[PDB]
């Protein structure tokens, strides 16, 4: 009766920035989705390819939990075939994505009157991300034809930006913690069921 | 890379820090206006300075992306806003002098005062002293004191400054490729778009004149009616064929004849509709006032106020020691933060104000998806017209009855209908010739068409000819009576109120025809008309992203200022004036003066 480490991911005190989104491999445990309680206001639970309605009786080889924080406007982008600064440059899900995307408003946790600059997102990237790619590069974005010399300048911008969360922000700019449960099926033992 | 793609990315990095600093300012600016402390005053000016600093820097960086190579309007209109230099085109000599003059005129206006000839120790500041005199005194001489005293003890002090202000503003405009400072102000309405949605700066001149030439019939019969109902009081002081004395018009300048209503109400017996008593009798509070306004917009398909609106706004005077200048404000701070700063009292006028101010929020919320520099009214008059039609709909007996304020008693009569429209006309119709004439004067002043040794002489010639208003005291060139009005002294364009007034009735009429409204336009409540709300959102959500000529068309179906909706709003009063002026002189001889 080995309980899966979901309390680690959802209930963590600090979430990763979306650009440097954190993945937590989950294996050899009973997956208790049943207690993935409705955490916070504006709760969002979206599943693709498989049904969350108590279809725990399925087993999966490995189950990856990808967590990060984005603003409410960008939760729609954590879905197959979506475009935007997050889906293009920060976190991309495949077209054939089989999993679930969970999202709750975390304004009470991740905002600050002075602005929480801890959460970042990639604003610039010469290419969009292949599915589940992570880009933590901090190389200056060379918008221009002149080389940037690794320092911010004209036509040379830092690729990341801060969300600068303030509790007063509108719902569209408030922080939303997101956890993406990718379910993997290989010709493999399939060690994660959970009754 | 291309000078457009480079522009986009630059605007991306600008739109990030701007939206950051603009928020920081708006909050720090909100925290002062709701806490008024010298400490929060520093933070407000500091965040305002970091914001101004960034904008000034980015303006310079932006000019390096030539607009001639931009095709995307979302980039062009964004770049155009940032690229405009302003006073930063003058030498630091001229700029430091221009600021010195501007801050001087603003200080001379506020700190200035006029003293009684009877009581030379009663040096009364305009706000609130001389304003109480102009707005309430029925005494000819007490009104004559303040009017002449203000235009002398303040208006003369501004005369040398305004002469310099016109010169230093011209040099700023000409160096920014504008004919004069007036053509610079008219550039707000300039749209260089395709599809016949273009608009020239000079087209505003013709348009404002041509539309005024149709307000003239309304104004004359309002004038002859005001002149007659005025002539009852001040009897020997107002000629039956002459112009109106300027000090007898309500406001210190005659901007709003709103306060002539006690002396001009058609059927004074029939009481005004005041649901203020009905609100107290139902234990209404400020939150209820705004919840009803929220329900109003929701009825017409607009979103409710955000949660951050209810838990951040100041809908009541805070109290304690927390001073807050009680004046309605609608805050688009940014990052989805929408707030209203209002010392709401449970009255009808604050109820109507709450809808008006919440209209601003609906406009601010609608275009929040627009790029930051485009998050604004389609032009300077759009944002105010959207607010005004919110009080127009909410003030009708229909809306008051459906919300339980005015009892289910189907009130109204052919007399109270005339009373309200007369009250409206004093405010809305009365200001238009005042606004056109004042701004026409500045345009000719800036154009150079009026020599300085004839400024006042040409001003009062225009006042008599166009506004039908004459000075009680002759004024030589030591006066600068226009400068005795706030916007003139404080360097604010004024054709906004003219244009906004025309717009709001174009707005209201278009929405009311959408609303299947049967009957007079002034009785129209757009409530529950989700078809009208959609055409509104189609324009509201545009912001400044598209020309006002086109944005106006997404509501009213015309590319320009049409005054006929305004006339149709007052046709009931127009016909009733033509009869109550049948035996009266409609017009004015410009040579009559109360000083012989
Ligand atoms: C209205 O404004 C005043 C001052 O502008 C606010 O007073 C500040 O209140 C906060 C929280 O109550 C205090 O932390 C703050 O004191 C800080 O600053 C001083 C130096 O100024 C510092 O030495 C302290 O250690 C502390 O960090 C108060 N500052 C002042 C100057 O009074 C007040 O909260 C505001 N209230 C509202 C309702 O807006
Ligand atoms: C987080 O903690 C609460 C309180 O104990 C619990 O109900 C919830 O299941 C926890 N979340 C996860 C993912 O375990
Ligand atoms: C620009 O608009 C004006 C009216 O605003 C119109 O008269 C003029 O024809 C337009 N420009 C051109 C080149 O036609
Ligand atoms: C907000 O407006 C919607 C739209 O009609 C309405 O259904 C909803 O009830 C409103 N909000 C609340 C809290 O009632
Ligand atoms: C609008 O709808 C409400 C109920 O939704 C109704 O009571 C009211 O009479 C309608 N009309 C107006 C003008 O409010
Ligand atoms: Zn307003």
């Amino acid at each position: 009766t080995n309980l899966c480490p979901f309390d680690e991911v959802f209930n963590a005190t600090r979430f990763a920035s979306v650009y440097a989104w954190n993945r937590k491999r989950i294996s050899n445990c009973v997956a208790d989705y049943s207690v993935l309680y409705n955490l916070a206001p504006f709760f969002t639970f979206k599943c693709y390819g498989v049904s969350p309605t108590k279809l725990n009786d399925l087993c999966f080889t490995n189950v990856y939990a990808d967590s990060f924080v984005i603003r409410g406007d960008e939760v729609r982008q954590i879905a197959p075939g979506q475009t935007g600064n997050i889906a293009d440059y920060n976190y991309k899900l495949p077209d054939d994505f089989t999993g679930c995307v969970i999202a709750w408003n975390s304004n009470k946790l991740d905002s600050k009157v002075s602005g929480n600059y801890n959460y970042l997102y990639r604003l610039f990237r010469k290419s969009n991300l292949k599915p589940f790619e992570r880009d933590i590069s901090t190389e200056i974005y060379q918008a221009g034809n002149k080389p940037c010399n690794g320092v911010a300048g004209f036509n040379c911008y830092f690729p990341l930006r801060s969300y600068s969360f303030r509790p007063t922000y509108g719902v569209g700019h408030q922080p939303y913690r997101v956890v993406v449960l990718s379910f993997e099926l290989l010709h493999a033992p399939a060690t994660v069921c959970g009754p | 890379s291309t000078t457009e793609e480079l522009a986009k990315t630059f605007l991306e990095t600008f739109n990030y820090e701007a939206q950051e600093l603009s928020y920081q300012s708006s909050v720090a600016s909100w925290n002062y206006n709701t806490n008024i402390t010298d400490e929060n005053a520093k933070n407000m000016n500091e965040a305002g300075a970091k914001w101004s600093a960034y904008y000034e820097e980015q303006s310079k960086l932006a000019q390096t992306y030539p607009l001639a190579e931009i095709q995307d309007a979302k980039i062009k209109r964004q770049l155009q806003a940032l690229q405009q230099s302003g006073s930063s085109v003058l030498s630091a000599d001229k700029s430091q002098r221009l600021n010195t003059i501007l801050n001087a005129m603003s200080t001379i206006y506020s700190t200035g005062k006029a003293c009684n000839p009877n009581n030379p120790q009663e040096c009364l500041l305009l706000e609130p002293g001389l304003d109480n005199i102009m707005e309430n005194s029925k005494d000819y001489n007490e009104r004559l004191w303040a009017w002449e005293g203000w235009r002398a003890e303040v208006g003369k002090q501004l005369r040398p400054l305004y002469e310099e202000y016109v010169a230093l503003k011209n040099e700023m405009a000409r160096a920014n490729n504008y004919e004069d400072y007036g053509d610079y102000w008219r550039g707000d309405y300039e749209e260089e778009w395709t599809g016949g949605y273009n608009y020239s700066r000079n087209q505003l001149i013709q348009d404002v004149e041509d539309t005024f030439e149709q307000i003239k019939p309304l104004y004359q019969h309002l004038h002859a009616y005001v002149r007659a109902k005025l002539m009852d009081t001040y009897p020997s002081r107002i000629s039956r064929t002459g112009c109106l004395p300027a000090h007898l018009l309500g406001d210190m300048w005659g901007r709003f004849w709103t306060n002539l209503y006690p002396l001009t109400v058609p059927f004074g017996q029939k009481p005004n509709i005041d649901v203020t008593d009905a609100m107290v009798n139902q234990n209404w509070d400020a939150r209820r006032i705004f919840k009803e306004a929220e329900k109003f917009f929701v009825s017409v398909g607009l979103p409710n106020m955000t949660q951050g609106f209810w838990e951040n706004s100041m809908l009541t005077e805070p109290g304690d020691g927390r001073k807050v200048v009680c004046h309605p404000t609608a805050w688009d701070l940014g990052k989805g933060d929408f707030r209203i700063k209002m010392c709401t009292k449970v009255t009808m006028d604050d109820f109507l104000t709450a809808h008006h101010e919440m209209g601003h929020i609906q406009y601010d919320m609608a275009y929040a998806a627009q790029p930051f520099l485009l998050r604004n009214g389609a032009n300077e008059g759009f944002h105010e017209a959207v607010g005004e039609i919110m009080s127009l709909s909410a003030a009708t007996p229909n809306h008051l009855k459906t919300i339980g304020l005015l009892s289910p008693a189907f009130s109204e009569d052919n007399e109270t209908e005339i009373n309200f429209l007369l009250k409206q006309a004093l405010t809305i119709v009365g200001t238009l010739p005042f606004t056109y004439m004042l701004e026409k004067w500045r345009w000719m002043v800036f154009k150079g068409a009026i020599p300085k040794e004839q400024w006042m002489q040409k001003w009062w010639e225009m006042k008599r000819n166009i506004v039908g208003v004459v000075e009680p005291v002759p004024h030589d060139e030591t006066y600068c009576d226009p400068a005795s009005l706030f916007h003139v002294a404080n360097d604010y364009s004024f054709i906004r109120y003219y244009t906004r007034t025309i717009y709001q009735f174009q707005f209201q009429e278009a929405l009311c025809q959408i609303a299947k409204h049967e009957g007079p336009l002034h009785k129209c409540d757009i409530s529950n008309s989700t078809e009208a709300g959609k055409k509104l959102l189609e324009m509201l959500s545009l912001g400044r992203s598209e020309p006002w000529t086109l944005a106006l068309e997404r509501v009213v179906g015309a590319k320009n200022m049409n005054v006929t909706p305004l006339l149709n709003y007052f046709e009931p009063l127009f016909t009733w004036l033509k009869e109550q002026n049948r035996n009266s002189f409609v017009g004015w001889d410009t040579d009559w003066r109360p000083y012989s």
